[PDB]
């Protein structure tokens, strides 16, 4: 939520982690939120994926926040399980 | 030249009914007196065009960007071939 855009630094972190995720098995480790460059290596991850050969999901990015940071926690919480898990954002 | 006139004659000659002539009979009661009763003959146009739904659409146009990109920094990396490039260098 303090963050600002210019066009090579985008185009340097895409293309960073396009290269650094689609070859071998590179796990990448980010929080979760859709803020700023937070947003866009989740953008970039798929404008990676719409177009794959082994299509459904050829990454695995882990998100990270705090339970205590979250808007819609109502509806989160289930006894054993039900698992829909709804988030509309 | 080939391909092309191809096209150009299936074009229009496409449009033509599957009845053999020993069976034009049929399709002369189903359209040729069906014909009267309008101003001008509203049939369905035989064609291969296909009506696109929104979200095959923008799901379609994000690709073409996409691929859109590869092909021009694949393009970029042509220019640098030439020896043109390599002259005014």
């Amino acid at each position: 939520k303090n963050f600002n855009m210019k066009p090579r630094l985008k185009s340097i972190f895409r293309r960073g982690l396009v290269k650094v995720a689609q070859t071998t098995g590179a796990w990448i480790i980010t929080g979760g939120s859709h803020t700023g460059v937070m947003k866009q290596v989740g953008e970039a991850v798929r404008d990676f994926s719409l177009s794959s050969s082994y299509k459904e999901g050829e990454l695995i990015t882990i998100g990270v926040a705090t339970w205590g940071t979250v808007h819609r926690r109502e509806g989160l919480i289930h006894p054993t399980g039900s698992f829909p898990a709804e988030y509309i954002l | 030249i080939w391909k092309f006139q191809r096209h150009d004659l299936i074009e229009e000659y496409h449009g033509r009914p599957a009845a053999p002539p020993p069976f034009i009979l049929l399709s002369h009661l189903q359209l040729f007196i069906k014909r009267v009763v309008l101003k001008t003959p509203a049939k369905r146009h035989k064609q291969l065009k296909n009506k696109l739904e929104k979200n095959e659409e923008a799901a379609l146009l994000s690709w073409e960007i996409y691929l859109k990109e590869n092909y021009l920094q694949n393009r970029q990396f042509q220019q640098k071939q030439r020896p043109e490039q390599k002259i005014e260098d």
